[PDB]
């Protein structure tokens, strides 16, 4: 519920500086 | 998902790395 | 460019929020 | 893209929907 | 109160629009 | 609550990119 | 434009640290 | 407004409650 | 592990935030 | 620690002001 | 120094995920 | 600095892992 969507948030962030130019998916 | 992988149980920077483009 | 990057920190915290569960591929192109 | 397009105008929820996959 | 709403339960943007001004 | 501390502060974000001009007023 | 964009949303996180229980509004105007 | 005032110059955390409600 | 690294993230930031320019050291157990 | 202080109960500025450097 | 402050938000944003559990020194000036 | 090589320039993660304790 709340926990994950919270939890998501970071994940994204996370994605977006270990990815760089190569971007990443999110589903 | 990467919800499920890593929300549950904390992921590495590598694990991380498989979702990348 | 910094600006450039910290921009993109931000755009993909709005695409997590409006996409939600339909998800999104993020390409800095 | 996405960078172009949203890093030098603001782009509302609307503009960014289109994004999604 | 948008706490106890949307701490609780994930909040949709159309019920997070009811707290703009 | 920490949690709940933690989730009034991506709230406020959320309500940022929503309200836009309009701005809101946080209460809690 | 974008430079003030992103300073807005470090703001209300910074306002939402410092008042606390008090709360605070929002106003880009 | 804050925007005008905190985003031209830096603002410090006692001039930011300024804006508490 | 999953709520302390998030409660970690809110820490470095409110960390930043409150002490400004003397700076911090932030370190797990 | 500031974990063991702050993550299972919320700090003010002021607690958290004594991590400082 | 509005510039400097948001980089130096993402700044330790970023050194808590890469450091971890090692930890980081942070000082502005 | 970290805040002098970082925030003209982008920094690799890489980069920022020299500044670790
Ligand atoms: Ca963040
Ligand atoms: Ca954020
Ligand atoms: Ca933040
Ligand atoms: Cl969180
Ligand atoms: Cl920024
Ligand atoms: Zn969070
Ligand atoms: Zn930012």
């Amino acid at each position: 519920f709340v926990n994950q969507h919270l939890c998501g948030s970071h994940l994204v962030e996370a994605l977006y500086l270990v990815c760089g130019e190569r971007g990443f998916f999110y589903t | 998902g990467i919800v499920e992988q890593c929300c549950t149980s904390i992921c590495s920077l590598y694990q991380l790395e498989n979702y990348c483009g």
